[PDB]
This record gives structure tokens, sequence and C-alpha cells, in this order.
RNA sequence: CGCUGGGGAGGAGGCACUCUGGGGGGACCGCCGGCGAUAAGCCGGAGGAAGGAGCGGGCGACGGUAGGUCAGUAUGCCCCGAAACCCCCGGGCUACACGCGCGCUACAAUGGGCGGGACAAUGGGAUCCGACCCCGAAAGGGGAAGGGAAUCCCCUAAACCCGCCCUCAGUUCGGAUCGCGGGCUGCAACUCGCCCGCGUGAAGCUGGAAUCCCUAGUACCCGCGUGUCAUCAUCGCGCGGCGAAUACGU
């Protein structure tokens, strides 16, 4: 069988389908244990080594990911492939040991960007040019 | 020259001229002169719970 | 085998440096005209200066003396198209500042806007001088 | 052969009349139809100053002109066409046909 | 040069980094217990939350506020060291990757020299420059003082952290030497009490000010 | 087994290292004295890096083929340096490009479509397979995790 | 292709996921405690996508300032009416011993260079955007599909990661200024335009008194769109990427 779950950070979108196999983990066609930079890496493969060898071992799992920068990505994914186990598994250890450790795995972020405002609408909101008279 | 400890157990207010010192009472432990209630003027942040180590024991900041 | 003073043409070279960057000394010569050099001649510009040989001083001599005979296309010289003889040329430390020195004399003679801007010591191309340009 | 028609407009309630009359005439007979199928709506934005000097603070107006857009398949048929191009339109909505 | 065993890491257990463990950490002082957490986690990484609850910070892993008071441009409007610095374009600022990695090779260098835990060697840096006593102005009757008033843990960790990394900033400004050998160098030194860190002088010229004006 | 199991660098340069047989791929007489768009300020430190940049060039038909000369300028292209004026993009040279992709063709390594770019053929296709084939064999040992792809 | 395990590109066919856009639900101090006085309300826990007018914007009262605009249009009084009316041709607003405001680039290693590897969003497009191919070292030149824009194009962004050179030095830091040459727009580039190559290589070694902006995806840092446009962005208005420290006061 086969299941289908999604991800969603600022402005980036991952999908990933799980279904039964050996440990492959694949992001944008390529495989996690050469992900660069370290940062990121560690972020995507967090889910994985907290469940443990002894249920991805057992499963293959493709992400395609779409959209802002790289760490959002990465979290996209992370997000997508805890909810994608959590689903296949069937099992409230994990859900919760997922909550404890960071809730943000199965729930999502809800931070986007304010808009602009016109005194130095390029910089920010809140930012404008000085006065030193 | 290691201070004594004491906790927090009450919240007087807030003091200075600015606002950012706070009066609190405090109980001493491990000192001379232990479960002995006192008030102090504290800087930073804080709750009942909190432990503050004390250089001294006889000051007794001045009530508002 | 090593040369802590290497004398090129009227310039002398630090050794412990590299030659593309030892060739920089000279007036007339940058960093890109000197790889340019060094690759036509056949000599590794990441070698330390003072490693260098009679024959290959001779040989980047000869190439500074006409570049353009030994290959160094005529759109990579400081003086394409001379203005009496054509026959694109590179100059060094003593005729280039008199290519200069003539040319603006020429502009002075014929008393053109750029010559009495040069003249007065003021900028020359396009500049607003208001605000900057203050000693 | 298949009739495809695009709707666009600044107020909703003619593009659903519109819609919902097309797709009565489509129901009554029995003829496949697809949609209303909803495109991406378009807006041309101005901003400007108001001051007309150029003493004061700065602020700006920020207009915005808005256009809807809704696509239909009709599969073509005779009484389809007879029975669709006979329809008012209401002049805040422009609609163009045409056979692929 | 890095090699690839390096390169291409791939942890195990749930440890910091992947590298070393805190099972085996203690604290000593009881005032700053409830505010030094070391809760098993492999990155330490808070993408901005905990900061508007007042006291969310306390559920912030220690490395983290580490590498984020270590993710600066210097000193700006003070002076630090004798002199302003200021970068402002060779500053890594918004930049947590390069902090990361700073951190990364400081531990890798205490390690080798002490062969403890470098977060063990960072909480008795962090315990041993933590000031106990400061000033304030106090107002009575309508004059002003300058009195002496006790501090808070939550704010002593601030004080050390901030003045570690400043301490790393001055050695590594226009040297030789770089930044991460800076830190290590100021946190051996701090965990040790030696004289030749800025961060047990500024303490002890705190405690000294407060004693003499309190 | 693929391109897509092996990071890009090892790859473009045991590539490069591989390129120098076929005789058909050489550099040209202007190669030894240019540099590599207008974004740039001095030239190529290295000797040997016209193979590298047909590698990658090829490598990059290989990923997104069909693709023409003007998306590979943007992705070899850069920021550039303008002196008190701020930095912009800029985007690189076509005769680097043109020249990498007629050697290719001529060792029958890509060939042209009717409209869009170019692509790898089969005796291509072998060639990355078997360099990352190499490659992966040599890797796997340092990071075992990859002998289950 | 490596080991028969894998991995790619099409077409049929689906709309499941993403996305788009119409309608509707959802949060109300509603539940449990303490404070306030038993009220009005305040501070905490719970579950929750979201808590305490959820977050960010638009609309800005009676009046008053002899605040700015008759050089955006309308308008009394006075004035020119052979002209101060309006149309061409050349100059100037770009002139520079100096005082000041707002900024850009820097004074280097929390880096410069070379070569490789990645990853966005907002908007715009008819003599307009222009893929694709061929010329040229570059700027650029010649043909030309498609697109009246969920169909094609502008568009594989930079900061970031990897390896090599440089190792504390007016330097492989920094770019001002100037010479020679090659180009595009335009009826016309001297006064007075923008781009490219080779040379040249000025101050600047963290800055006194004093002063400025900022409480969350906010500030710092990084680069793209559009308006002005025949050609010209260190500007305005907006878009995203990475992403903090402190205080919950007076």
């Amino acid at each position: 069988r086969v299941i289908q779950t999604a991800g969603k950070r600022k402005t980036a979108v991952a999908r990933a389908t799980i279904r039964e196999g050996k440990g492959r983990v694949r992001i944008n066609h390529k495989p996690v244990e050469i992900i660069e930079p370290e940062i990121a890496r560690f972020t995507i493969m967090e889910p994985l080594i907290l469940a443990g060898e002894e249920i991805v071992s057992r499963v293959d799992i493709d992400v395609k990911v779409e959209g802002g920068g790289f760490m959002g990505q990465a979290e996209a994914a992370r997000v997508a492939i805890a909810r994608a186990l959590v689903e296949w598994t069937n099992d409230m250890n994990l859900k919760e040991k997922f909550m404890k450790y960071d809730r943000t795995m199965l729930v999502g972020d809800s931070r986007r960007t304010e808009p602009h405002k016109p005194n130095r609408s390029t910089k920010g909101p809140r930012a404008k040019r000085q006065k030193s008279y | 020259d290691e201070g004594y400890p004491a906790e927090v157990i009450e919240i007087v207010g807030r003091t200075g001229v600015t606002g950012g010192v706070t009066q609190v009472k405090v109980r001493i432990l491990e000192g001379r002169d232990k479960g002995r209630v006192i008030r102090r003027n504290v800087k930073g942040p804080v709750r009942v719970g909190d432990i503050v180590i004390l250089r001294e024991t006889e000051r007794e900041a001045r009530e508002i | 085998n090593f040369r802590h003073i290497v004398r090129v043409a009227g310039v002398d070279i630090d050794g412990h440096k590299q030659v593309r960057w030892a060739l920089t000394g000279i007036k007339g010569i940058g960093i890109n005209f000197a790889t340019m050099v060094l690759r036509v001649a056949g000599i590794d510009p990441f070698m330390k200066a003072g490693y260098l040989t009679d024959e290959q001083v001779k040989k980047i001599e000869e190439i500074l003396a006409d570049p353009v005979a030994h290959g160094i296309p005529a759109w990579a010289v400081n003086r394409p198209k001379d203005y009496e003889t054509g026959k694109d040329m590179h100059l060094i430390t003593a005729k280039l500042v008199m290519a200069w020195r003539e040319d603006v004399n020429r502009l002075r003679r014929i008393r053109a806007y750029r010559g009495i801007r040069h003249e007065l010591g003021l900028p020359v191309r396009g500049q607003r001088t208001r605000s900057n340009f203050r000693h | 052969q298949k009739a495809r028609i695009k709707l666009a407009s600044t107020n909703i309630k003619a593009l659903n009349e519109v819609t919902d009359q097309i797709k009565q005439i489509a129901e009554r007979t029995g003829v496949r139809m697809s949609g209303p199928i909803p495109l991406p709506t378009k807006r041309i934005r101005i901003t400007t100053r108001k001051s007309p000097d150029g003493e004061g603070s700065a602020t700006f107006d920020r207009f915005e002109l808005r256009v809807h857009k809704r696509l239909v398949d009709i599969e073509a048929d005779e009484r389809a066409m007879r029975q669709i191009m006979r329809i008012r339109v209401p002049e805040d909505v422009t609609i163009e046909i045409e056979l692929i | 040069a890095k090699p690839l065993t390096e390169r291409f890491f791939i942890p195990k257990e749930v440890k910091v980094m992947g590298r070393w463990s805190v099972e085996d950490v203690t604290v000593e002082d009881p005032s700053l217990k409830p505010y030094i957490n070391l809760d098993a986690r492999i990155l330490p990484h808070s993408h901005g939350r905990y900061a508007k609850k007042p006291f969310g910070k306390a559920n912030v892993h220690i490395v983290e506020r580490l590498i984020n008071k270590v993710m600066r441009s210097g000193a700006s409007h003070y002076k630090a060291g004798g002199h302003f610095m200021r970068r402002e374009h060779r500053s890594i600022m918004s930049k947590k990757m390069k902090a990361y990695e700073v951190v990364k090779e400081a531990f890798m260098i205490i390690e080798r020299r002490t062969k403890q835990n470098p977060i063990q060697v960072l909480v008795k840096a962090i315990e041993n420059s933590a000031p106990r006593e400061d000033t304030t102005t106090i107002a009575f009757g309508g004059i002003r003082y300058h009195m002496s008033v006790d501090v808070s843990p939550l704010r002593r960790l601030d004080i050390a952290l901030k003045n570690i990394a400043l301490g790393a900033s001055i050695k590594c400004y226009r040297n030789k030497t770089t930044y991460a050998q800076a830190l290590a160098e100021e946190i051996i030194a701090a965990a040790n009490k030696d004289p030749k860190s800025f961060a047990y002088s500024k303490k002890e010229e705190i405690e000294r000010i407060a004693q003499s004006s309190r | 087994a693929t391109v897509y199991d092996v990071p890009g660098d090892l790859l473009v340069e045991r590539v490069a290292k591989a390129l120098k047989e076929v005789p058909e791929i050489k550099p040209p007489e202007w190669a030894p004295f240019v540099k590599t768009g207008r974004h740039k300020e001095r030239l190529p430190e290295q000797e040997d890096w016209w193979y590298y940049r047909v590698a990658s060039v090829f490598r990059k038909v290989y990923i997104d083929g069909p693709v023409g000369i003007e998306r590979l300028r943007t992705w070899y292209g850069g920021r550039k340096n303008r002196g008190h004026a701020p930095e912009h993009f800029y985007k690189a040279g076509g005769s680097i490009i043109r020249k990498a992709l007629q050697q290719l063709e001529a060792a029958g390594f890509v060939q042209k479509v009717p409209g869009e770019g170019r692509i790898v053929t089969p005796k291509g296709q072998s060639f990355l397979d078997k360099i990352a084939t190499e490659l992966k064999k040599e890797l796997e040992e340092q990071i075992p995790e990859l002998k289950k792809y």
C-alpha cells in the first residue's frame, strides 16, 4: 500500500509518499545521508532517529519539496515525514514522543511575513530613515 | 567569598527611577541566620520560587 | 637556485612571492597580463620568484618587447591603435608616462575642453563638483 | 468538437447570473459541461501621492481594480448553442466564445 | 581538507550535535539549575519561538543560547576593549550556520586540550563568571543615590554568556587568531579562573564596585 | 548507481579527469587568456579549467535537458563588484558554452532537439552512470549508509 | 547502471495531493482557580490552527492653525496685450576656495580571489516579452517558435556549502582619479548620457562632543520586481531568502 502526506512552511510546500521497503529516504531524487549543509541534514533526520531503525528499516519515503529556501524546505520535509510515519504506524507512543520533543513536527508553524510600509518600504514595516539634524 | 542563598516568597512591587528594580521578601538558608525572613531589592525578572545568593545578611532594604 | 632580488627589465621584483604577483611591481603589467605572458612563455605562474633562469627572464623580456607577435591579442594591450603608427603596442615603466604626457600635451596644444580641465586640475569626464571633490 | 466560453467581470453577482443561466441551459438538456472553473483574480494596482505640493510628510493612496475570471466548456451541441447565445449579458461582464 | 567522516556525519544516538552527551553534566550553583536547560537534543535550533512569552527562554538549550550570543557583530554603540567594533557587512548576523561551525570547532579544541566534556566546561565557566551583585539608582525624598542590589539568575546567565562572546570577539579583532580559537581560550580561562579572562575580570570589577558603593 | 546518488563536486572532478582521453575535446586558441564573464575580475588560476567547465555543462545537460544556451549562462553568472555602486547580478558568456556543447556533440555525448536545447545520448548516459558507480563504490566504505541505495 | 536490484523520459488516463476561488463553520474570558467588592474587569492553567479588541492594514469627528499649494485644474483684483501671448535654433538649471542633511563603498580573516554545488516570491509583457540556433573575448549583432498571458517569456537570484592560493601586511585589503580602444539608444552624445577590455592605483588602520531606528518572522544581513523610461537607479513603492538579543516596566 501507499500513503501521501503534506507539510508547509513559509512559502515552502513539501509532499511525502511512504510505502514498504528497506529504509531509503530521498528528497528531490537524492539521498538524505549526503544532504548539505549539516544543519539541514540533522533537521530532516531528527524524526527518523527518534522513531528508530526498527520502524524505518521497513519503509521507503520519497519527498518532493518546492519553494521557500533550503531551511524552510528542510523543515517542511521534516513535518511531512513525521506525519507520514505517524499515519503509517498508527501508534500513540511515537506521537507522544514527537509531541514531547517538538510539537511543531505534527502541528505546523503559522508565521508569515508582515507587509512593508511607506517610510523605507524596501527595508521593512517598522524601519525608517533617521533624523540627526 | 561564597554567598548565602535565600528563596523568594513574596513580591512587593517595582522601584527605582526607571522601574528596573524589584523589592521582595526572602528567607535565608544554609547561613548563620537561617529561616529569618528579610526584605531585599533585586535587579532583573523574578518570580515566586527563584533563588538569590546574598554576600550579606544584614542590610534589610528600606520599604517604599 | 633562489634569487632574493631578481632583475627583470628596469625593475627589481621580490622572490619570496609568486611570479604572477612579483611581476606586478612593474608599471604597465597587471595580474591578468602577467598571467597571459607567463602562459605564453610556458612558466608556472604559481612558482616562487627567484626560481627563474636567465632563459626564462630573456623570454619574458622578449614577449614584453613585442607581445602581439607572440600571441597576446590586440584587445588585451594598454595602447591599441597608436596615434601615429597604428601598430598595437604595450608600453611599460619608461614609455608609458611619456605616452600619457604627450597625449595630454597635444590636447592642451589644440586647446580642447579636456586639456583645459587638465591644466586647471579639475575633474575631466562628467562629474559634478559642488558637494564633493574638495582637495 | 467543444465550445469554450470565458467570462470576465468586476461584479461577482453578474458572473454567477450568467453561469447559472448556462448551467440550467445545459441541465435541461442532457449534455456534459465542466466547471465553471475559477481562474486567478487579476488586480490593477496604482499607488500615488496625495499632496498636490511637496511640503509635509509623504502619504500614499493605493487604488485597486479587481477582475474575476471564469471558464466554461459546453460540448458544443446545436441545441446548446441555440439556447445559450440567446441570453442578455449584463453590461458589466465580458464574455467570449470559441470552438476548440 | 575536512575528512568525509566529518563532512558527511550521521548520528546514531540522540546527543548534542550527535557527538557530546549531557547525562553526566552537573550543576553546583543552586541558583542557576532551573534556567540551564540540558535536555537531550541533536539540533540546538529554535526558530524564534519562546521569545514572546516572558519566561520562555528557560525552555531553550544552553548551547543554542551560546550560538545566538555569538551570532553578533561586536560593540556598536559602546566601547569594549578600548575600541568600537563595527563590521556591518563582514558580520555573521542572521547567519546561524557560521555560528554553528564556530561553536563546533571550539568544542573540538576544548575536548582536545582538556579531554573533558566541553558542555561541562562551559557550565563551569558560566558559574564562575556569573555576577551576584550590581548597582542602580534609587531615589528617596527627592535626591539621587547609587545603591547595591542583588541580581536574578536569568540575568546572570545573560551577563555571563554576553561577556564570554565579547571576550572572543575582542581576542579575534584584527589578529591572526580565529574566532573559534578565541572562544575556546576564553571558555577555558573562565573555567580555570584566570585573570586573563574578560568575563571573570568584569565579574570581579562589578562586584568590587558594588561592595564599594553599597 | 545513477548521478542522483552521489555529490556533484566529486563527480565533476572524476569526469574532468576522464574527459582528457576524448580527443574531440580540447581548449581553443583564446582559452589561456580569457575571463569567464564580465562579473569576474581575474582569470582562472587552474591550467585545466576547460575540462571542469565541460564536465559541468555535461552534467547539467544530463540533469535539466532539454536546455539551450541562455539558462546555463544564468547558472554560471554571479555577483559583480561595481566599485562604489551596489552589487548586482549579471550573466556569463556564451562562447564557452557553445564550444563545450559542440565538442560534446562531436564526441557523441549530446544531441540537439529542433526547438528545445540539447539532451544526452545513451552513450553519454553510460559514461556518467559508470563514473558515478565507481565513485559510489569508493564512497560507501567511508559512509556505509550509502550501501542500501 | 552494480550485483536484478534500482533510477529516469514520454503517451494514455486520473484530480487523489498541491494550487486556484465562491459559499460556510471556528474564539466567546466560553471552562477551572486567585485577585478586584459579591460587579465592571485583571493574572494564570486546559484543550486548541489560532487566545485574550487573533495578526496587519483602510475609513480619521466639532474646530483651529492668516501651516503648504494661484508652477496640477477652477477662480476674483491688478498687470502684458505688439506683448510678459506661442513656435523654432543654439546655451543653462550638470558652473565650485567652502558650511550642512540623507545615503553608497570601505578601512579586511565574523575575509579577498579562482573553480565547482544548491535554493525564491511579488509583478509586467504588441512593432512589447522574446525561448531556440548561429556569429563575437566581452559589451553586443543576425534570424526566429510561442504568447493579447494559470498555456510563452522576463526567471537555474544573492547571501550559503566544498576544495585550492593568500596569513595580519597601505597587503592578492580599498577603489577614487586618469590614458588608449570597442559598443547600444536617439534627428542630435563637446558642453552633458550608459556598457565592455587592457593599464593607473588617491584618501582610508573602527572614528571627540553629540545624536538616530527598532518588542516577532520584528530588527540586522542578502539580493529581485515595478514607477519614472527611446537611452539612464547609490531613489520611491513593494516582494521574498536567512533570522536574533532584552523588557512584559517607569
